[PDB]
């Protein structure tokens, strides 16, 4: 009856742990990324050439 | 602004800065003391930010006007830059002086109002105190060790206040979405110093609004905590 | 607009149910809670003298059109205006007022109307102060401040404040079934 | 042998419109709102006659 | 602004003694931050009370005169209701002034004849609307600043009762008898 | 898309005022997320106050006519309900322009004479129905974006209070008698 | 011998309605909504009488 | 299909009761509430044609069957088709229409048929459109937004927007009972 | 429904992560400000020439 949650810190990484296993903010494939921890989850930085 | 600190360092509770202005370079004295005076005189230890202890000279009251006209470059070393200039008196009379538009080399003179033959005179710049609260949404303590905060749902806030204690006067400004408020706070209704709770109202979405306490006015400020009142209905649960 | 002696008692009466005293009112950008009572305040008067009461009927008032325009200018000063008689036949239109019989908007001459002009919380009588007071404060509850325990005594207050002021229109203006109206004048004239 | 009509201060109807209004037109307000004052001595009266 | 009345303090004293403690002297806006703004909720209360028209409030045949170079009769925030004399009352303030909605005008040769309700203080009251005056605003005082169910529902009940004596008192001030006292029923029973 | 209103911003600004902050001079999508949701809401329960036919809306005699090349008269999503005149009402819209069902065609060479209902702004309506469409939007805004059972139920009786109010202004605006203004008991009573 | 129609505003039924029908025509309405102002002197016209 | 000016109006005031607008919906693999919502709107839409009304029921309408096929197709554009006097003989059979009681399908000359056509958004009256976007608004509500109390309202509002919708019925076509229709018309001639 | 919090000591400092991140009491900036334990949170001294 309506439930709402908030998975609030997407530092998380990916975790190929089962889907009734794993904690929350975690993802099951990350490419590119960059979890900082008080900014959330970047777009990499951009090899500069 | 414009004034570059250059050292730091710190016998036993004062310390001791070096500080570059634009045109010269300074020594200083930061003192940690709770109610004590500075400088010789002072009733209330003026918060300003520089402080000298001066001596008005002979001739500088002209007879013809009201004023008479102290010097920056002599009752300091040499120039400033630019700020606000705060005049306090043995008595209570504090006459607030604002910055010329080019800004203390163009004009270096002080026009304090009176006839001041010889009698001590602190004069300093102003502080800029500025904090912001956060922005006030629910924050429940989740069993003994961390503090999550509650996302879901819309908090339409009603007031919010400010505990102050043995302070002076302040200024809490709100701020919208596409809004402005002020709400100054006068005194106890001399000095004055109060000791009540001031009981501002900020109105809108709590995700939005964002209220920020200024002072200028030479006197202490002492917020001891804050809260607020909002509605938030929620539209969901929780499991 | 301008500051007045009773407004801002009108306004402070309004957060007597919340909270603090705020002065004066007179800035646009300025205390948010006196002005959005203050909004509240000329919401309910507007609101309460739309009702109709036999004080602000004005009842056989003439309007007359600008002389170059030729064109009668209707307002939100002109709350709502009605006919003399029966089956009323002026409208709103643009801002302006317009038959809806004669299908036209143009006039030569005057017009006469019942018309209601918006009042200020002054010019009004107690009984009907204390009402826009106690009803713009019922309002204020249930927007800003909500709580139950003081939005049921504010309702509670609200109709005896209304059973006063319907008993000050029944006394002002006594009106007789039998000698005093337009049917049954005539059937009792021997 | 003196009608006086009592209006319901808590109702709607309001003695500005019956009283106005011409034969036969309608107007607005609910009719538990105007009642008259009777006298109510019955009892008193019939031991009286 | 208004100086203090040796009652007023009485009753006052009687708004907080519902929550609170017992002040002494008011006699500034911050002495303290209740007994002032109990002051006020009872000049409040004191102002609507009035209004609702009594037998000893009602001043019958009053006579209000103009200004003699304004030719102009002044409405006061002093004067709480004003109703012409016989019926069809056609008296409003308009501006801050009295004003005809039949007659059309605002200026006035001769006096005016009006029941006007003219505001009085906490005292020169009865003391049955004193203490009517007291629990109705000691009702407000308590729903504005320590809402709390019990001292609310005592209240009310308590209020009720002290309109019930006031009632009483309105109806024994001012005997009013059906048949031999109103203007109707007087001629009904010339003999 | 509009143009503001003096008083539609008002309007807006007292539908916020339900739950919010007061906005000035919404112009933009983007000045509030809730200013001009509020203002959408509102905008639609303009519409929809006015299809309950009124005694000032229903322009009752007027007269539509077609395009002199086209032969053909436009419906419009301005055009609010339309009715005919007497009975049994031949008039519906297909494809945007109006329509016999009698008929069976739409090319007219004249006119057509409609009890027509047009839409109007939030201006140019009484007083009534704008405090009326202001708490009805109110409701709308309140059930739709800050859903709490207390601020509705007080818009719930609140409403109904403002129909009432509207209903009587509707009972007033054109008195009607039972048998000196309607069709058959007129002539009933011609002796 | 005073007819007045009393609509009740907070039901549907409106008077553009019942006087426009003619005779013996359906329009729309609750019969709750209308009724009509009477004089309920009774015990006061018995005991007069 | 193809957008239409009111339609997209009509799914925005559906996703009025749970959050935001969306623009123009013009794609089939889109998103998703956009979709979703519309497919509501337009099955509101054949029910709410569905139930007959005055303006809907074409009353005297003749078909025509196909000249090589000599067959007349049954569509689901013919919401509903009932036959003029009484006892309907006609219903549908493979996508064509047949006749139940003389056991045959195909028909040399036409048919007279009380027929319902289906019709969008646009081409209905306000009143309806607005009971449309209503219980439109209830339907999504009640499969994917489950709250209860925006439930109770729009329950509660549904109800009110079909009172309003009858009114107009019920005033579009005025139905006398005794000088109109077929038994007592005849009745009342002297 | 009326909801109340009291952030109690002041003692804080900015902290630049979000707003459902924070602890409560820091605040988002802090100019000239001095947070002692038991006094709250003070204008800074003033720096004697």
């Amino acid at each position: 009856a309506l439930i709402s949650q908030s998975i609030k810190n997407l530092k998380g990484g990916i975790s190929q742990q089962p889907d009734i296993l794993r904690y929350p903010d975690q993802g099951s494939r990350q490419v590119n990324g960059w979890s900082s921890e008080t900014e959330g989850l970047q777009k990499r930085p951009p090899l500069v050439f | 602004e414009n004034v570059q600190v250059l050292a730091c360092q710190s016998i036993s509770s004062d310390m001791y800065v070096i500080l570059r202005n634009e045109f010269n370079t300074f020594l200083a004295r930061i003192s940690f003391t709770k109610n004590a005076i500075d400088l010789q005189g002072e009733p209330y230890r003026a918060f300003m930010d520089m402080k000298i202890r001066y001596t008005i000279p002979s001739g500088t009251y002209n007879d013809d006007t009201f004023t008479t006209s102290i010097h920056i470059p002599t009752i300091y070393g040499a120039n400033f830059g630019r700020g606000k200039i705060t005049v306090l008196e043995p008595d209570g009379k504090i006459t607030v002086f604002e910055q010329p538009t080019a800004g203390w080399n163009s004009d270096p003179w002080l026009r304090l109002s009176g006839n001041l033959e010889g009698r001590m005179v602190y004069i300093g710049f102003n502080i800029n105190f500025v904090y912001e609260f956060s922005k006030f949404l629910i924050k429940q303590t989740a069993d003994d060790g961390s503090t999550s905060t509650e996302d879901i749902g819309r908090l339409q806030l009603r007031r919010a206040w400010v505990n102050y204690e043995n302070s002076g006067t302040f200024d809490i400004y709100v701020e919208n979405q596409s809004s402005n408020w002020k709400y100054t706070m006068a005194g106890a209704r001399r000095l004055n110093l109060g000791t009540g709770q001031y009981r501002f109202p900020v109105v809108g979405n709590a995700k939005f609004n964002t209220v920020y306490i200024l002072s200028d006015e030479t006197t202490p400020l002492n917020i001891i905590g804050c809260g607020w009142e909002g509605n938030y209905l929620r539209r969901s649960s929780g499991i | 607009n301008v500051e007045t002696a009773a407004e801002l008692s009108a306004v402070n009466d309004i957060l007597a149910s919340i909270g603090e005293p705020p002065v004066s009112t007179l800035e646009g950008d300025a205390n948010a809670d006196a002005a959005n009572a203050r909004r509240i305040l000329n919401k309910i008067n507007r609101q309460i003298q739309s009702r109709g009461w036999t004080f602000n009927i004005e009842e056989g008032i003439t309007l007359l059109p600008d002389v170059y325009s030729n064109l009668i200018v209707y307002s939100d000063d002109y709350l709502s205006l009605m006919s003399t008689s029966g089956q009323s036949i002026y409208v709103n239109r643009g801002g302006y007022v317009y038959d809806r019989t004669s299908q036209s908007d143009r006039f030569d001459s005057g017009i006469t109307v019942n018309i209601i002009r918006l009042r200020d919380y002054d010019e009004m009588p107690e009984c009907f102060r204390y009402w826009i007071v106690t009803k713009a404060s019922r309002q204020f509850n249930n927007r800003f401040f909500g709580a139950p325990e003081v939005e049921g005594v504010l309702q509670e207050e609200e109709d005896e404040a209304r059973r006063l002021c319907m008993e000050y229109e029944m006394d002002y203006g006594g009106y007789n079934m039998l000698d005093g109206d337009a049917f049954t004048s005539g059937l009792l004239t021997r | 042998s003196k009608v006086i009509g009592l209006v319901n201060p808590a109702g709607i109807t309001q003695p500005r419109r019956l009283t106005k209004a011409q034969t036969g037109d309608f107007v607005t307000g609910r009719p538990e709102d105007i009642s008259f004052l009777q006298l109510e001595k019955q009892a008193d009266f019939t031991v009286a006659k």
